[PDB]
């Protein structure tokens, strides 16, 4: 039953949210190391200072403040017990942004399993919150907030915030919570790893471009050209530079960790989006099969129907500087 | 015969009240944990005569039968002829001194067929059932008038071993009679420490070694149903290989590591040598 | 939450084994059907009797029976107490696959869903075998049983047991047991749907042959010949014939059960099995992808890459007959 050291998965996440040290802490699982992030990451924001959007309030009060409301004024008669309909613009860290914080720290104090020092911490920035307000969250609730008005920290623990709320589930008490024992299913993990390359690609692979490229069929048929019920075909990534082109198919397979058969059903995706690729410039075509091991790395290269293609792992657990050399490393051979 | 053996006290009391009222025990456990030694021991503490004579000890295989157990007709040079077992044997020399305590151990108990063994006797050998008015005529007796009872100073002491997957179900006609007993490993205990201090070992080193032996053991044991308790490795090992004085350190260790316990991982971890690896490289490493 | 009628998947089980009224039963459930059918099958065998396999048997007796055996005879000294050690055949019905009847029965009767009138025959029936001995089944007994020198109805219900141990779950008592909802989880649901064709297809479609067959990728590489870590490819099925071939991939998913996006991921197989494949006739080559769907049936064709493809549907759940016509009718266009 072998799995990622967790704190290596923290560092994917990152890359995957496009934006420390880990090495203090001493709880290796998931959430002792994401909550001392967040729980560490609101002191860093309220240093420079938290966000305070203008909220307009129409309210009933005893004088003019702001702007007086004519209509509301005169119809409700307020003038004659000494009040008006005033609109001006109380400063609060009561928005939405903010709120979310402090609801997912109450998740946090709440869960079962969690570093003392940690759940206490929390409990004292929960209370440093007087104004705001508690919320049960959705994700309508984050659905609002792309719009992403906030600054660039902002987002980062929103986005820790959204990985908690999805993967909290309640446990031994009504009350309580327990974490998702995110690492053992692939599909997330998987999804992870997809979302993984392609943003980290952009940074560090300044010399090609990058982008995911969405792929036609070459087929034609009688009965209707849109050809709906075909597969959608969307590339995990490409990796374009002038002299040659590279296509990645990268996923999270169980059986592939064990050192036997192959798990390599993702390779049959990879032919078809070969086909219906086509070169302008004609430079080359190229395809990479990627996948995540722990103990060790081994690269392969094949020459398939015309198609030079690369199977290859990558040790995860190593170390991540290591494992950040082993990348680049890897995407210069076949970039070439 | 009490100088150093490895279990708590209590059960060794314990025991000596136990046998002394129901007279037919069983002891559970994993192999290498002395259960010879330790019944060996406990048989020369309920007479108080540290005496091998009074003392008997067998190993029952299937093949272990009556004919051999209690009477038997072997051929002379000219004509068949009865051969007193040991068992039958072995009473003749209690019922000499009733005062004094006669013991019998039988090891691996649950090998064999216990009534093809006792056959008739095996409604004497329980404790209430015994002395001359529940005297039988034996199977091959040719007079009826002799017969064999089991005298109340008799008391048996059975091993078992609980590591074996083989086993499924203990004989039914063994448990309505013995009362069965769990020895732990006990490799986390004071008289184990103790001896090992007095030998050339370090503070470090025990505890290191307890640590280690202990969340090792209690994973056998924690998968409960797929490996029983008793699948927890035992410490006889350690015991032996010492007489000589050789200082006990992590040189010493890792050949017992590799000799002894990895075979005996292989058995129980018979599907995933990965998972093995896990275990083995912690106690060195 | 839409699942096939419990009724119809029987027969794709009967298929899938290779070998009655079920309209009479009123318990949609699975495990009344089967049940049913093996308890009524039980008394079919009796009728015509239960195989009785001649069990030797080497026991000490007082006096002779076919043939003694001499050496135990003298070393036991059996002789003196008027006893020999002989050989002889004891005829029973305690055989291993009469044995294995008698405790899936047991389990039956433990199930805690299940008909009253149905639990009650079988009772009976537990009864009526005194001398079988209950066992403890495992894959292991049947595995025994692979060599198959029963009879051919013997091997029916055989598989039937099979189906009903592995599809054992213990429920709200510790003895009793629950079934597992079979339907649900689409793998092997899905490989069920894959063998129920394959042998399917030799039945009826006598015209042409029909065989699963193995492919080899048209690779080479410098590294390695062998190419042991490409994925295995084995069809599902291959359906020759002289005029046109044909090779099927047919899997059941839950997405295309909703009548939209569509799941098609296994087409990406289907075209490397067309370039690894190479007729020597060079009649043709045609690919076909069958799924099952509920309420109606569609038919598509298509030409992608200088192959003519069709992707279709089925009813099931329409009626047993109709359905054995409509799959001939669907193979009958495409085998052409
Ligand atoms: N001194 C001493 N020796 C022990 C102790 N436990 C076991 N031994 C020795 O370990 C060796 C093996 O005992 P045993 O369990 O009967 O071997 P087994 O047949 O493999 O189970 C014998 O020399 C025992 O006396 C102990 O607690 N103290």
């Amino acid at each position: 039953q072998p799995v990622i050291p967790v704190r290596n998965i923290y560092y994917m996440l990152t890359y995957a949210w496009g934006y420390a040290n880990l090495e203090a802490i001493p709880g290796n699982n998931l959430l002792d190391i994401l909550g001392y992030v967040l729980n560490k990451g609101v002191l860093q924001l309220s240093r420079r200072g938290l966000e305070l959007d203008y909220n307009p309030n129409t309210e009933i009060i005893p004088g003019i403040k702001g702007r007086i409301e004519f209509a509301k004024t005169i119809r409700g008669f307020h003038l004659n017990h000494g009040k008006t309909v005033s609109t001006f613009d109380m400063l609060n860290e009561d928005t939405l942004a903010n709120r979310i914080i402090k609801s997912t720290l109450a998740i946090l104090i709440k869960h079962e399993k969690l570093n003392s020092t940690i759940r206490d911490e929390a409990r004292s920035l929960y209370r440093k919150l007087p104004g705001i307000s508690t919320l049960h969250l959705t994700p309508q609730h984050f659905s609002y907030l792309n719009g992403g008005k906030n600054t660039r920290y902002y987002k980062f623990v929103i986005s820790v915030c959204k990985f908690i709320v999805n993967n909290s589930i309640p446990g031994q008490n009504k009350g309580h919570y327990r974490f998702y024992d995110f690492e053992r299913n692939e599909k997330e993990m998987s999804l992870l790893y997809q979302k993984f390359l392609y943003e980290f690609c952009r940074r560090e692979l300044t010399s090609a471009n990058t982008t995911r490229s969405y792929l036609k069929w070459d087929a034609s048929s009688i009965s209707d050209q849109s050809l709906n019920l075909l597969p959608r075909m969307e590339t995990d990534i490409t990796i374009r530079s002038s002299e040659k082109i590279l296509i990645v198919d990268a996923k999270y397979y169980k059986s592939i960790f064990s050192r036997e058969k192959f798990h390599s059903q993702n390779l049959y995706q990879l032919m078809n989006y070969l086909w219906s690729l086509k070169p302008e410039n004609g430079e080359n075509i190229g395809g990479l099969l990627i996948y995540p091991h722990v103990d060790t790395a081994v690269k392969h290269r094949y020459k398939i129907n015309g198609f030079d293609i690369g199977l290859c792992t990558v040790n995860l657990g190593q170390e991540w500087p290591c494992i950040h050399q082993e990348l680049l490393d890897i995407f210069d051979e076949y970039l070439k | 015969a009490l100088n150093d053996l490895f279990i708590p006290e209590t059960t060794i009391e314990t025991i000596l009240k136990r046998l002394t009222i129901k007279k037919n025990i069983i002891l559970q456990g994993p192999p290498g944990v002395g259960k010879t030694f330790v019944a060996r021991r406990l048989a020369y503490l309920l007479t108080g005569e540290k005496a091998p004579q009074r003392v008997n000890m067998v190993q029952f295989h299937q093949s272990y039968s009556y004919e051999d157990f209690i009477q038997g007709y072997r051929p002379n040079g000219v004509g068949f002829r009865r051969k007193d077992g040991i068992f039958y044997n072995f009473c003749q020399q209690a019922k000499e001194q009733p005062e004094k305590k006669y013991i019998f151990i039988i090891d691996e108990i649950n090998r064999a067929n216990l009534s093809k063994v006792f056959g008739e006797v095996m409604m004497l050998m329980e404790h209430d059932k015994r002395g001359e008015n529940w005297s039988v005529p034996l199977t091959y007796s040719e007079n009826d008038e002799e017969r064999f009872y089991v005298p109340e100073n008799v008391y048996i002491i059975g091993l078992m071993n609980t590591a074996d997957r083989s086993l499924a179900v203990v004989d039914y006609a063994l448990r309505r009679r013995f009362s069965f007993i769990d020895i732990e490993p006990g490799f986390d205990t004071p008289q184990f420490r103790n001896f090992l201090l007095n030998k050339k070992a370090e503070p470090s080193f025990v505890e290191s070694l307890c640590q280690k032996m202990n969340e090792l053991n209690q994973e056998i044991s924690k998968e409960a149903t797929i490996l029983g308790k008793g699948f927890r490795i035992g410490h006889s090992y350690f015991c032996c290989g010492l007489e000589d004085g050789t200082s006990p350190d992590t040189q010493w260790l890792n050949e017992i590591v590799m000799t002894d316990i990895a075979p005996l991982l292989e058995e129980y971890f018979f599907d995933d040598p990965y998972k093995q690896q896990k275990w083995t490289n912690k106690l060195l490493g």
